[PDB]
RNA sequence: UGGGCAGGGCGAAGCCCGCGGAAACGCAGGUGGAGGCCCCGAGCCGUUCUGACGUGCAAUUCGAUGGCGCGACCUGGGCGUA
RNA sequence: UAGCACACUCGGGCGCGAGCCCCGAGGGCCGGGAGACGGGUUCUUCCGCCAGGCCGCUCCGCGGAAGGUGAGCCGGGUCCUAAGGACGCGCUGGCCCGCAACCGACAGGCAAGCGGGCACACAUUCCCGCGCCGUGUGCCAUGCGGCAACGCACCGUGCGCGGCCGGGCGCAGGGCUGGCGCCGGGGGCCCUCCUCCCCCGGCGGCCCGCCUGCGGACUCUUGCAGCACGAGGCAGCCCGCGCCGCCGCCAGGACUCGCCCCCCGUGAAGCCCCGCGCACGCACACACACGCCCGUACCAAUCCGCACCAGGGCUCCAGGGCGCGCACCCCACGGCCAGGGCCCACGCAGGUUUGGGAAUUCGGCAAGCUGGAUCCGCAACCUCGGGACAAGGAUUGGCUCCGGGCGCCGGAGCUGUCGCUUCCAAGGGGAAUCCGACUGUUUAGUAAAAACAUAGCCUUGCGCCGCACGC
RNA sequence: UCUCUUAAGGUAGCCAAACGCCUCGUCAUCUAAUUAGUGACGCGCAUGAAUGGAGCAACGAGAUUCCCACUGUCCCUACCUGCUCCCCAGCGAACCCACUGCCAAGGGAACGGGCUUGGCGCAGUCAGCGGGGAAAGAAGACCCUGUUGAGCUUGACUCUAGUGUGGGGCCGCGGCCCCGCUU
RNA sequence: CCGGGGACGUGUCCGUUGAUCAAGGACGAAGGCCGGAGGAUCAAAGAUGAUUAGAUACCGUCGUAGUUCCGGCAGUAAACGAU
């Protein structure tokens, strides 16, 4: 049969074009305490968490760092890069200086990394712990998973603008379809079962069904892995994340 | 991108020098890793004995 | 009435393309090329119309004499007058305090 | 001459989407739509431009907060500590 | 990266005034001009006639009828995917 | 034989030869004129034809001989980057991939040319007039006014920091276009009537709007509103639109500023350039000199469909009337018109058919009815938004007036063989069921659907991702 | 109420439904008359809950029935117009083609243009026309056969990319398989 | 922290401003509903183990909604002092 769309989606000619991306945005690795004006908030094709110009000037030269923007940025806030800074929303310092319980965003993942996790709209990282000797920091990641990572590691307080974003649903297909063209989603997704054998494991005959169980294996070849790829169970929920994890 | 040309500096890896024109700056960074990694592997004394 | 032709030039509506009408003599009408509108210049603080300062293309904005291009104040064409006057007293008052 | 009994602002979409849809979506149009009091210069003239970006149109004051609202729940106690 | 797309209709919020109200607010008249709203023009398409044609004008066209017609559109070029 | 021109007609001409070529007249018809891609000499002149053109030809996109494409300003290159490519090197057994010089736009960014003449044709290229832009040489000054908004010394180089963009209803402006009135040329027509018909006619002040000064609280807009972070006013300033000084009045208009609206869409990049900041050291003006390569004719039968094919093919420009309307229809501009005779049957296309009215038929297929506008009236149901132009009714011309808030609206009277959306244009409606929620999409060439998509709802994986509101 | 049996025995709903074989089910309504339509009924061959059930506001060139109005759809046709046809000048093909006077019966490979026995017609022309030539299209697409395929599927056979696992190789130091370290 | 309340005390003020109510408005336990978050206990439904003549119940175990919070709906109680 022919390749599926999962597997046909996977090469590099459909990835998101780098011309969209405002920059890379990074916390910036700094020796010591650095000084930033907010220039400018800006927005980026795609992305409903909009960006943070942030503009700092030495003596020596003008640099230009960006990060994507904190609920409470605003132009012209004084943002502090460092270490030890104070912990007021928009600064970025290091985790073990970040007191326990307070909301961070753009967390990094390894030491001096730039930022990785809490980046999109509304996500925040709640700081849970510190384990000072071992110089080790629990996280509680936006999916509710507590994550360790190093207290080297950065973060910028607050949570990411772009707020509520999940609440408004998409009235029409315009909506849907002018959101994925910005963020280069595959879009309008057609049933596997309304194809054709040649299209799809799901690809069926004379009634549109799947005929076979959709929870494939973790070990399945790609190509089979189509569905719920290693579901640990099905059907509707209905319970606590405690009664169905185990 | 900016971080991964900071992320090869930081490390001195030859192999990142892969141009035609770094080739004079790479074996200078190859003759100071070997340097090193010779000293700091245990010397037998069939070497080391040049050493005195 | 005599039809408009781009007289051998590309018929396109792009920005770089719009014609003008001229009434030539003999009671016919022409297309001539019009330029492009010229940008008008703004505060890069606060964004507003910045006075004094020409408006022109940047092509024949530079082809103008000095003393249109720009006011003759300190940040000139930069920054307008109520936003400049704020940074001469942002740097004074940082300064005067940053003593105490 | 108020047009509408019940739906108000969602009255745009007709008789479409479903009632609950747009009985759904009539408080976040109201807010993502309204003008909010700038904190900087006081007057309620704080617009949406995109997403997460709000600006007060008379000052110029423009800052990051929610998608429809300017402010969140999450945000607003990140910044009341 | 450029370009293209009549004219009407309905009248969403918001606003103004009048009337009513103890209050909350409610009616009414304007205003405003929203919407993958309505009829439709250029244009596009291809519902029906199972029309014409069916060694054709044409290796899929023609006519009437119909649908769409600021879009989830159409389009020139460049580029990518074999 | 099938088939092939059958809105033209009359006179004249050249000519061996004329339905078709030319000229004049009459009658009609519809596009025509500029660019791209594509063609490549088809362009234009002269000569021809007994060949080609679905007939004929004296004609021709044909045959023969010639002629023609002139640029600092038009387009491209000598410029810049976009998405993207990449022949080098790394990684390799080879790719992929990494870095990526270089490249990538004849519609992006983007120095500067218009009016006219000439001409067989070609010229925004030649010519004439008036300009403008850039480059290269020379030749240096070393600053001021205004409380302020700012005004100016036609000056340079380097660095740093900055500096551009969406769509839409409306308001206002508006390249221009039209109409009317009045005046003014120029040309043509008229039994009566008719003033018929055709053509042509920088600079200063003010105004916006921002800002400034005085001053201190009001003030709009068609619209939300604005305003002590300074209202109106007055006096200025700035920079544009606009109007007067060196034919009026009315209407439409591509486009455009700003408000406002829309977005889970936020609407390029780079060079050039400009501004300021900080430095350097000097050359704008002026004068003189100079300005490369390539393209440049023509193509509603010149292209692609084997063809002068009823097909397809990017972009620009529509005057008058009617009317809501760049709808239809008529006219103008500009351009056109490709056998003869007879009409039997059966056709194709179009009218009309008394009485009946779906009895026809698988089925109201096809046809017909309704149709614009104004006024009135409008149900069940409903997600309260709709249904809804529901259903249904009345009216509609011409003329002469009157009134108004006067592009229009209302009323009255008179009038015609009762007729008036008089042509054109232009919904048939109701009661229900099934399915799909909807707008949308699809089998290019037998299926447009109930299929697909959709939003919503849900499940799954993922903290080595684009970073969980995510993929 | 009893009993057998299953993983569980179809719940809420809905229905001769685009899902009901019987079947034109039965009853009502609609009609003069209805295998249609609608409303009911449900021991439903074989309805049924995101393989989504029920649900129709709005929407639809979807599928269906009834009513009003309308009409050449029909009773049942007629007339008119244009173009064709027809006739001509000039121009001028193709399909197809074993050979071809026409019937009746018979025989025959069981449906003849030719054979047999009868019946007829023949100046070979013009126009209509569609009975026949089992007319022309096209080495039947149905069906079967082939030890001919291809698309596709999986509990076919034999393999295989991918995922995952074990062991080994991948020349480093320290300390107690574990923990440090870096080179 | 912000807000409220009644009683008392008083040569403080006002001076009849009051009582009760159709209409109207606001609040309103539990359960329920909607959207979001959360989910330890308990627990409708459901599932079982028993009891029973039967047991769809009482008993044991498990278990979803729910119980919880936020925004709203709902607007009911033996909302009883039946006043
Ligand atoms: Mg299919
Ligand atoms: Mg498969
Ligand atoms: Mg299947
Ligand atoms: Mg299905
Ligand atoms: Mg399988
Ligand atoms: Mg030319
Ligand atoms: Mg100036
Ligand atoms: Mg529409
Ligand atoms: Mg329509
Ligand atoms: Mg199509
Ligand atoms: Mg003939
Ligand atoms: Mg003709
Ligand atoms: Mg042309
Ligand atoms: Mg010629
Ligand atoms: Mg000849
Ligand atoms: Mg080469
Ligand atoms: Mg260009
Ligand atoms: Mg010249
Ligand atoms: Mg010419
Ligand atoms: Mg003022
Ligand atoms: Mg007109
Ligand atoms: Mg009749
Ligand atoms: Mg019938
Ligand atoms: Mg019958
Ligand atoms: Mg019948
Ligand atoms: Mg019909
Ligand atoms: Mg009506
Ligand atoms: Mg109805
Ligand atoms: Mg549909
Ligand atoms: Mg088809
Ligand atoms: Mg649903
Ligand atoms: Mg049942
Ligand atoms: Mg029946
Ligand atoms: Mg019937
Ligand atoms: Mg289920
Ligand atoms: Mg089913
Ligand atoms: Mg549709
Ligand atoms: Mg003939
Ligand atoms: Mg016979
Ligand atoms: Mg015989
Ligand atoms: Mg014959
Ligand atoms: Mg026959
Ligand atoms: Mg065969
Ligand atoms: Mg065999
Ligand atoms: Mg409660
Ligand atoms: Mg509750
Ligand atoms: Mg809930
Ligand atoms: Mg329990
Ligand atoms: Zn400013
Ligand atoms: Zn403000």
């Amino acid at each position: 049969s022919k390749v599926i769309r999962r597997l046909r989606l996977l090469k590099p000619h459909h990835r998101p074009k780098a011309m969209w991306k405002v920059g890379e945005t990074r916390i910036p690795v700094v020796s010591e305490t650095m000084h930033g004006v907010v220039s400018e908030i800006v927005h980026e094709r795609g992305k409903v968490a909009p960006l943070a110009k942030i503009r700092v000037d030495t003596g020596k030269c003008v640099r230009r760092e960006l990060l994507v923007a904190v609920e409470g940025n605003y132009v012209g806030q004084k943002v502090e890069i460092g270490d030890s800074v104070p912990v007021a929303v928009g600064n970025a310092l290091k985790l073990k200086n970040i007191p326990e319980g307070t909301g961070v965003c753009s967390v990094e993942r390894r030491p001096y990394d730039g930022g990785k996790m809490a980046k999109s709209s509304g996500a925040y990282v709640t700081v849970v712990g510190h384990n000072r000797d071992t110089n080790i920091t629990t996280v509680r990641l936006p999916s509710g998973e507590k994550r360790s990572v190093s207290s080297e590691c950065r973060a910028v307080v607050g949570v990411i603008a772009g707020g509520g974003v999940n609440e408004k649903p998409l009235l029409k297909a315009s909506r849907a379809h002018y959101r994925a063209k910005a963020r280069g989603l595959y879009w309008p997704t057609v049933r596997g079962v309304a194809m054709n054998p040649v299209d799809h494991p799901h690809g069926g005959g004379n009634k549109q069904h799947i005929g076979h169980p959709s929870t494939i294996s973790k070990h399945a070849p790609p190509g089979q892995k189509v569905g719920l790829v290693a579901a640990r169970r099905t059907g509707l929920r209905r319970g606590s994340k405690k009664v169905l994890n185990k | 991108s900016q971080a991964k040309r900071e992320m090869i500096e930081r490390r001195r890896n030859p192999r990142d020098l892969d141009q035609k024109h770094q080739r004079e700056e790479r074996k200078a960074l190859i003759a100071e890793r070997v340097h090193l990694y010779r000293n700091a592997l245990r010397i037998p004394p069939a070497v080391y004995q040049f050493s005195t | 009435v005599q039809h408009l032709t781009h007289r051998g030039r590309r018929t396109y509506n792009n920005a770089s393309n719009q014609k003008k009408i001229r009434r030539t003599p003999g009671n016919r009408r022409v297309y001539i090329p019009k330029k492009k509108p010229g940008r008008v210049p703004k505060c890069v603080k606060c964004r507003s119309k910045l006075r004094g300062i020409d408006i022109c293309r940047p092509a024949a904005f530079a082809r103008l004499r000095k003393s249109q291009r720009t006011v003759a104040r300190t940040y000139g064409g930069n920054l307008c007058g109520s936003c400049l006057e704020n940074r001469i007293l942002d740097a004074f008052l940082s300064a005067e305090e940053q003593l105490l | 001459s108020r047009g509408t009994k019940k739906v108000g602002i969602v009255g745009k979409y007709g008789v479409r989407y479903g009632s609950s849809l747009r009985k759904r979506i009539k408080a976040i149009e109201i807010s993502q739509h309204a003008k909010y009091e700038c904190k900087a210069c006081g007057k309620t003239s704080v617009k949406r431009e995109v997403v997460g970006i709000w600006k007060c149109k008379a000052c110029a004051f423009t800052f990051a907060g929610g998608a429809f609202a300017p402010t969140t729940s999450a945000g607003a106690h990140s910044n009341s500590i």
